[PDB]
């Protein structure tokens, strides 16, 4: 198994066929669909390609209690060599809005066809996040420092895509949206640099109210997340140091690269204000004549 | 508010005949804002098609309107323009209606052509030519 | 609006299947032309609406579309064989002020 | 079986046999742990009588030794 | 000529395609080998007479499966030109 | 009356899509192939819910290539994940070639119309995909005996369609002798729609985020020394641009591309470059601390 | 596995060879395919920009034409015949009586190929050139194969006639590549062997054929002398006549021992 | 402000017909502003559309050029620095040769400085003169004479721009190869202006008979 | 001629199986 | 702020040229001349 | 230039021909090429030193292929009315001429 990881870098496709398998297995309201995730990994990167059903029962009653059909998974492996012999098992999506608890005991049956450990890909069916509609977690079993014992626990990895160039274009076909939360012109980043401004806000939210919750509901002191918390601080600015007025002065400079630019733009269309004068000139000898 | 293109390009005639024959700005604001900004084509196109119903009553103000929509050459705006003129003038044409369908006769897109001529037939409807000279 | 739809007009201009350069050697007054294709071989083959095998004549460029090497239109720099006589040679030209004395 | 081009060999030159956390390639790529990234394996470039030259991982079930470099 | 020259294009292109005749074979066959580098064993549709053609004609073939559409008489080489007169 | 074919036009779900993009592609220049699971409802609707890919030959296509041993596999195992409906065909991808069937094409594309007459061939080209068009186009076969009755017009009644042509040279040989084209509409949800438009983490992180101010400086640097270029090129144009007839202007004074339109596209995008960046800056530098 | 590996290979696609003739601006650059025509390409993250440099060889992709990795030098089959000639080798003293031509030829070869830094003391241009010319029967070939099997070094070693082609300046790429693998290689000794047809000089008034003699000899001048110029690589020329030769490979400087075997 | 969206996107269009994989062509010489003739490195002509605002003041002279793969039509362009034969010699590396280790021909010394190094630092000199400038400097002499180094002293010495090519760089390998790699050579030397070229060798390029046969 | 195949040279230049 | 000033005066202008420039082209097209 | 003729400057030359690409065929297909660009002078200048033995062949190669010029000149006064294309030629002695020239 492979104990290095980084990023998991998601094809677009996979998304889109957990979410055509989940409304055709039917399912809702606690009842899942898993399918197998299919891709390249002994790769610090993750790079899922693909993914597929397997036929899964999930219970209501008890989410620790499953039906997994196992002997369907080495079959259906064969076939993916006939489509491309560089597919193999490297996790498993989840459809469900979060993380459960029974997802760790689930977890476990894969690792005997893994050589890498196996990857949890929540694909949402309702698309929330504010970035992609994707969470992903690897589980990893380490030693926990706190005092308390060896866990396996799922660990969050950043997510990002690897799109094809054939299939991108299949995307922007499709896609009829002119795009406002991708780059444009000045009006298109101008609510793009908003859009940024409102996503820290909601972060910046969840962190106050979970440390509420730890000193009076009472949540586990992880030092893990703490510690990233105090170097939000160290690397934070203070006011009055000379980097800080070097950026005054750095303002002044780009300001007035606008400042000439604008007016440059204002002499250029000066110059069609006189040509559609000349236009309109000629014109009145041109009605007259007639 | 539907995500079904066949749903909105009903919900432009729908329009057409509640607001038909009074010239209600909210009916026809909500067309033309529907038409320019919308990337579905059938929905644009009955989106103008539907200002000549609104504006039945006042038919002198159609060609100076919809001259802007024509102007696009976006295949569907231009088809839906030339029905809505010929809607409009059919009873009674005028010299700037008939020219705003000149150039969609030699606009060589053929959906674009058809509807002009039959929107010019639908203007000129038993017209002379000591009439109108253009006949 | 004029500046935006030129450009969509511009796309299947950009999005042409090739052309080719060719020389017609001679017409056939079938209504076809003899055109020794620049880069490749000899074919006969048929002429557009645009041309004609009258406004047609041996050792004129024509512009191929290569749907089938469809005559298309008149190129308007055709080679002049005299041309290249001269011009691999290079020659100026005198008047008698350099043969003064 | 048939139909397939016959060409020659230009050279057996052998990318690292996989198992290597990092890539598994004689040049080294970018990146930290790489195994199938644009790590592939035994490499061997042949050249056409299609009158190119071609890079790949080739076939397994016949041996760098089985590949001379000019070998049909 | 009208209901002639229906079945006369039915049979021939777009792209005549020059060849040069190597050999004849004697049913209704050549082979021929192009100015643009590939041989075809071609058929002769058999109404252009099919032997009054010999190696050195200037051939036509279809677009399509080459068949001898049809044979040039005279191609004028610069090489005869030469002999011939001019004035 | 005989039985009437009429127009029909073949809607690609956005996965089926993909699909075909990535097996189609990835495995160019050898061909590649897969059956199309989907279903027909309607009269002008053949709807490809999804694809699959059986596998790759060097023989490419053929009718014995197809192999039904591998379809009859994978059929059950879309079955017991209750996704199985009806295989409505078979898709094949030409490698850099136009979409046209080829004669062995017509005698595969033969066999799946006795299965299912509603049954199309629907013939890829991936690299000439990424373009800002994705070139796709249908086929599906019609009897030899009908061309000759003139039932071509047929397939095209009660609608004015979107009807072109994308592709001639090969097609229009092999629509005229066996086929009838299908155009393509694409099908998607509204979910899909998001997961489709959404391809960024970094959507949140691109106004916090921000480039090397010494990267900035060069780019301020490179920019108004290419607009003063333009100027002294400008300059030599406008001493004059007063004598008649513009076209005469643009060539002796040169208005060449026009050196004010050429200035105007430098000028506006390093200005809004700017805007943006500042406005990063000011931002960062108050909310943070 | 063993034919599991092969599926894995098969399913996998080929990929087309080029080298980075030019950088254009710093994510696209120019390349000069093996196919021939240059093209403007792209790159894959994996491959750093400043291990892309001109003359290096990289993959492209055959349906993207994108830059996945850095490929070694590419090197011509012809070349791997040449490292396979060794054979007929012998002893120190494997011509007798001609011995004494034997300790001539070691002065330019062998003295400067392990020390070149007894010549810095003397201060003169390292001793590059020999040409070996005599009545046939003597082996002048026999000696090159015992003064590539005793000193050990890198050897090549060319086939007469073998090395032209049907193709004018193709038959020069070929030995300016081996040329290349031989700088790359150290102490490489480099054998021109029967060197007759290949060495002519201006004629033509013959056919066309003596003008591939003079495009392949014009790539040795500017090789021997020019931005290259050899001190750990040396170049061993054999004749059977010594006015076969254009004056230019009978030019001294480029030459420097003339060797006479009798 | 839909129709200035409607330019982004149009815009965007145009870019990935633009954007890589590409061909090279050369510019032949225009018929139009929206239309020209190229010859690809493929070795065929065709005549190509002119993509809107890309030049037409260099474009019209001979010069390296972006097509595509597949649509062949001009879609971009190539500076006249890049598509090079092979980069400068003289202001990248410098040769092994100045006149402190040339020796004798004193007699040539005074011929050279009057061809090669008074034109670089004032090419005006001969013009307010007015004298023409010579052309091009032929050196010929039985083999050893030191006339290849005499180039590599005077061009080490005036430190301008060289280029290093030869006969066996313009040399044909494929089709349209060879006529293409002269071209190259000089549009390189203008735009690093000014630049010394030197061909080591004509002597297997100009041959006093052609058979003219093949 | 390989003993049970065969090593043609097409006249495009080109060799196969 | 001094920057400040100086752009708005140009953006200003800009309104000024709008106002003028197409107020004319109206006029041509509601005259005969053809 | 007064007269208005094309210039072409011969040299007995094989590099200003890359079509034909030997001088004993270009001579009639070279005078038809001045007959089009007419009025047209041919400078053949013989120089006679081109090649190494072809002036101890037949006294100049050139002066060969001029006979076959001057050949056909004998009728060129009436053929379709009156010379038009001057065969101007020099030489740096006329003693260093064959005497059937
Ligand atoms: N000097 C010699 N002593 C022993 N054997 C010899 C000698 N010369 C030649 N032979 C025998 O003849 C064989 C071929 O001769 P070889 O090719 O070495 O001669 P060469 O002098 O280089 O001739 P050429 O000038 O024609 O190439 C040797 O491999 C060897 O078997
Ligand atoms: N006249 C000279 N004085 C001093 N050194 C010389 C002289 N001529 C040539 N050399 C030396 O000879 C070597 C190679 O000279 P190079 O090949 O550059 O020119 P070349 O003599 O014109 O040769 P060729 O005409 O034979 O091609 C150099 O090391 C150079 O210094
Ligand atoms: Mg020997
Ligand atoms: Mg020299």
């Amino acid at each position: 198994m492979s104990l290095q990881h980084e990023k998991v870098t998601i094809a677009p496709l996979v998304l889109l066929s957990a979410l055509d398998h989940y409304e055709r297995t039917q399912t809702k309201e606690n009842k899942r669909c898993v399918g197998v995730i299919l891709g390249d990994a002994n790769s610090s990167t993750i790079r899922v390609t693909n993914s597929f059903a397997l036929p899964f029962e999930e219970d209501e009653k008890n989410s620790d209690v499953w039906f997994l059909d196992h002997n369907y998974i080495e079959n259906m492996n064969e076939m993916c060599k006939k489509i491309n012999a560089k597919e193999k098992l490297i996790g498993w999506y989840h459809s469900g809005p979060k993380l459960r608890a029974s997802d760790l005991k689930i977890n476990e049956l894969f690792k005997k066809y893994t050589q890498n450990n196996p990857l949890l890909l929540i694909v949402d069916v309702k698309q929330q996040g504010v970035g992609l509609p994707t969470d992903a977690y690897v589980a990893i079993e380490q030693v926990k420092d706190d005092g308390t014992s060896t866990e396996k626990t799922f660990l969050h990895l950043p997510c990002t895509i690897e799109a094809e160039e054939a299939e991108e274009i299949g995307v922007e076909h499709l896609l009829r949206d002119v795009r406002d939360q991708a780059a444009g012109g000045l009006s298109i980043r101008l609510t793009n640099q908003l859009k940024s401004l409102k996503g820290l806000q909601s972060k910046l939210k969840d962190v106050v109210e979970y440390l509420d919750k730890v000193i009076n509901k009472e949540l586990p002191i992880n030092h893990t997340i703490l510690g990233k918390l105090q170097d939000v601080f160290n690397l934070l600015p203070n006011l009055g140091t000379p980097d800080d007025d070097e950026i005054d002065v750095e303002n002044h400079d780009r300001i007035n690269i606008s400042n000439n630019l604008q007016k440059a733009l204002t002499v250029k269309t000066n110059d069609e204000l006189m040509v559609i004068y000349i236009s309109n000139l000629v014109r009145s000898i041109i009605a007259f004549d007639d | 508010a539907s995500d079904e293109s066949l749903l909105r390009y009903g919900g432009a005639f729908t329009i057409a005949l509640a607001y038909a024959g009074t010239g209600n700005n909210s009916a026809v604001k909500r067309l033309l804002h529907v038409a320019v900004s919308d990337s579905n084509d059938d929905v644009r196109r009955a989106a103008v098609i539907a200002l000549g119903f609104v504006l039945l009553r006042d038919y002198t103000t159609v060609p100076r309107i919809v001259q802007l929509l024509s102007k696009s050459h976006n295949a569907h705006v231009r088809c839906g323009t030339a029905f809505a003129l010929g809607i409009a003038c059919a009873g009674k044409g005028l010299q700037s209606a008939i020219d705003v369908l000149d150039p969609l006769t030699k606009d060589p897109v053929d959906f674009v052509r058809q509807a002009a001529m039959i929107a010019l037939s639908m203007i000129l409807i038993q017209q002379t030519e000591k009439l109108n000279p253009q006949v | 609006n004029d500046k935006v739809r030129f450009i969509k007009d511009e796309l299947r201009l950009l999005q042409e299947p090739g052309s080719y350069v060719g020389e017609v050697i001679k017409i056939v007054s079938d209504k076809k032309v003899l055109v020794k294709v620049q880069p490749e071989g000899k074919y006969i083959v048929d002429v557009a609406k645009d041309i004609n095998v009258k406004d047609l004549k041996a050792s004129q460029r024509v512009c191929l579309r290569s749907d089938s090497y469809m005559l298309h239109k008149v190129l308007e720099n055709k080679a002049d064989p005299l041309v290249s006589l001269m011009m691999v040679e290079k020659v100026p030209d005198s008047t008698y002020d350099m043969v003064g004395g | 079986q048939l139909p397939y081009l016959v060409a020659n060999v230009v050279e057996v030159m052998d990318m690292n046999e996989i198992e290597d956390k990092e890539n598994s390639e004689s040049t080294t790529q970018g990146g930290n742990v790489n195994l199938d990234n644009t790590a592939v394996g035994k490499a061997a470039v042949v050249k056409t009588s299609s009158r190119q030259t071609v890079f790949l991982p080739m076939v397994g079930l016949v041996d760098p030794d089985k590949l001379k470099p000019n070998d049909l | 000529q009208e209901e002639e020259k229906k079945q006369l294009e039915e049979i021939r292109g777009n792209p005549l395609s020059i060849g040069t005749l190597e050999e004849i074979i004697d049913d209704d066959h050549a082979i021929v080998t192009s100015p643009t580098m590939p041989d075809y064993y071609v058929s002769i549709l058999s109404f252009v007479d099919k032997e009054l053609l010999e190696p050195g004609c200037s051939v036509l073939l279809h677009h399509k499966t080459m068949s001898i559409v049809g044979v040039l008489q005279d191609d004028a080489d610069p090489m005869v030109s030469v002999m011939k007169m001019d004035k | 009356t005989g039985r009437d074919d009429t127009k029909e036009t073949v809607y690609i779900s956005s996965i089926a899509l993909l699909k075909m993009l990535k097996h189609g592609r990835a495995g160019v220049p050898m061909e590649v192939m897969g059956l199309m699971l989907g279903e027909f409802v309607d009269d002008y609707t053949v709807n490809v819910v999804d694809v699959f890919a059986m596998p790759q030959s060097g023989t490419g296509v053929s009718v014995e290539a197809v192999d039904d041993v591998f379809q009859a596999k994978m059929m059950d195992m879309l079955k017991q994940t209750g996704r199985d409906q009806m295989v409505v065909g078979w898709y094949h991808s030409h490698p850099g070639f136009g979409c046209w069937l080829s004669s062995v094409d017509v005698n595969t594309q033969k066999s799946f119309e006795q299965l299912n007459s509603r049954a199309v061939a629907v013939v890829v080209d991936p690299i000439q995909s990424v373009k800002g068009k994705v070139v796709i186009d249908a086929f599906r076969l019609i009897d030899t005996g009908a061309l000759i009755n003139n039932l071509e017009p047929r397939q095209t009644t009660s609608n004015t369609g979107l009807l072109n042509k994308a592709n001639i040279q090969a097609l229009i040989h092999g629509l005229n002798r066996h086929y009838y084209s299908l155009n393509i509409d694409y099908h998607k949800t509204a979910k899909e729609t998001k997961m489709l438009m959404n391809l960024h983490k970094e959507q949140w992180q691109s106004g916090l985020k921000m480039y090397d101010y010494e990267e900035k400086e060069e780019s301020n640097l490179a920019a108004t020394k290419s607009m003063v270029k333009i100027a002294e090129q400008y300059s030599k144009r406008i001493e004059e641009e007063k004598e008649l007839t513009e076209e005469e202007l643009k060539t002796r004074y040169v208005g060449r591309q026009d050196p004010k339109k050429h200035l105007s596209e430098t000028a506006d995008e390093t200005l809004e470059n700017n805007i943006v960046s500042v406005l990063t800056a000011g931002v960062n530098s108050v909310a943070i601390k | 596995d063993k034919t599991e590996n092969d599926i894995k290979a098969l399913q996998s696609i080929g990929q087309l060879i080029g080298e980075v003739m030019k950088e254009l601006s710093e994510e696209k650059y120019i390349v000069k395919a093996s196919s021939g025509p240059r093209y403007i390409v792209g790159v894959r993250n994996s491959v750093d920009r400043s291990k892309l440099k001109k003359g290096v060889r990289v993959t492209l992709d055959i349906t993207t034409l994108t830059i996945m990795r850095i490929l070694p030098r590419e090197t011509d089959p012809l070349v791997y015949n040449m490292t396979s000639f060794e054979q007929g080798e012998i002893t120190f003293d494997g011509i007798g009586g001609l011995t004494e031509q034997i300790r001539e030829l070691r002065e330019v070869i062998e003295l400067p190929l392990k020390n070149p830094e007894i010549f810095q003391r003397v201060g003169i241009k390292p001793p590059k050139g020999v040409l070996l010319y005599g009545p046939p029967g003597t082996g002048k070939t026999l000696l090159a194969k015992a003064v590539a099997a005793t000193i050990g070094a890198n050897f090549i070693f060319s086939p007469a006639s073998g090395i032209v082609d049907k193709y004018i300046g193709e038959s020069a790429r070929i030995i300016r590549e081996m040329f290349a693998y031989a700088k790359e290689h150290e102490p490489c000794i480099i054998f021109m062997d029967e060197v007759d047809a290949i060495g002519g000089r201006r004629f033509s008034e013959g056919t066309s054929a003596d003008r591939e003699i003079q495009r392949t000899l014009m790539e040795l001048l500017t090789q021997m002398d020019g931005f290259d110029n050899l001190g750990q690589t040396k170049i061993i020329m054999a004749t059977n006549r010594p006015d076969t030769l254009d004056p230019a490979l009978l030019r001294p400087g480029r030459l420097d021992r003339k060797v006479e075997i009798p | 402000r839909h129709l200035k969206r409607e330019l982004k996107r149009a815009q965007e269009e145009v870019k990935r017909i633009q954007s890589v994989p590409l061909v090279i062509g050369q510019f032949l010489e225009p018929i139009d502003q929206n239309t020209g003739i190229v010859s690809s490195t493929t070795g065929m002509s065709y005549v190509v559309r002119i993509l809107s605002t890309l030049d037409r003041e260099l474009l019209k002279p001979s010069m390296s050029v972006a097509l595509h793969r597949h649509s062949n039509a001009l879609v971009d362009i190539l500076p006249p620095d890049s598509d090079s034969s092979i980069s400068v010699m003289g202001e990248n590396e410098k040769p092994d040769v100045t006149y402190a280790d040339v020796g004798g021909l004193d007699m040539q010394k005074q011929e050279i400085r009057e061809a090669v190094e008074l034109p670089l630092v004032q090419a005006d000199l001969y013009e307010q003169i007015g004298i023409d400038p010579p052309r091009g400097v032929l050196l010929y002499g039985p083999p050893g004479t030191g006339k290849t180094m005499l180039v590599k002293a005077v061009a080490n010495s005036t430190k301008a721009a060289f280029i290093r090519v030869n006969g066996s760089e313009f040399v044909h390998k494929y089709l349209g190869e060879g006529p293409r790699m002269v071209r190259d050579v000089f549009r390189l030397a203008r735009e690093n202006a000014p630049s010394i070229i030197f061909i080591d060798e004509v002597d297997s390029i100009a041959t006093k008979r052609f058979d003219a046969q093949t | 001629i390989i003993k049970g195949k065969y090593v043609i040279n097409l006249k495009q230049i080109a060799k196969f199986v | 702020q001094v920057f400040d000033e100086r752009i708005k005066f140009a953006n200003q202008l800009h309104d000024e040229y709008l106002v003028s420039m197409r107020y004319p082209e109206d006029k041509k097209t509601q005259q005969n001349e053809k | 230039h007064h007269t208005d003729c094309k210039f072409i400057r011969v040299s007995g030359a094989e590099l200003v021909q890359k079509y034909i690409g030997e001088g004993s065929r270009m001579v009639r297909e070279l005078f038809v090429m001045a007959r089009e660009h007419a009025p047209s002078i041919i400078f053949m200048d013989e120089i006679d030193s081109i090649g190494s033995t072809r002036v101890e062949g037949s006294g100049g190669g050139d002066s060969e292929v001029q006979r076959t010029m001057l050949e056909l000149l004998n009728q060129l006064d009436g053929f379709e009315t009156s010379k038009n294309i001057k065969i101007i030629m020099a030489t740096n002695r006329l003693d260093i001429l064959d005497p059937a020239l």
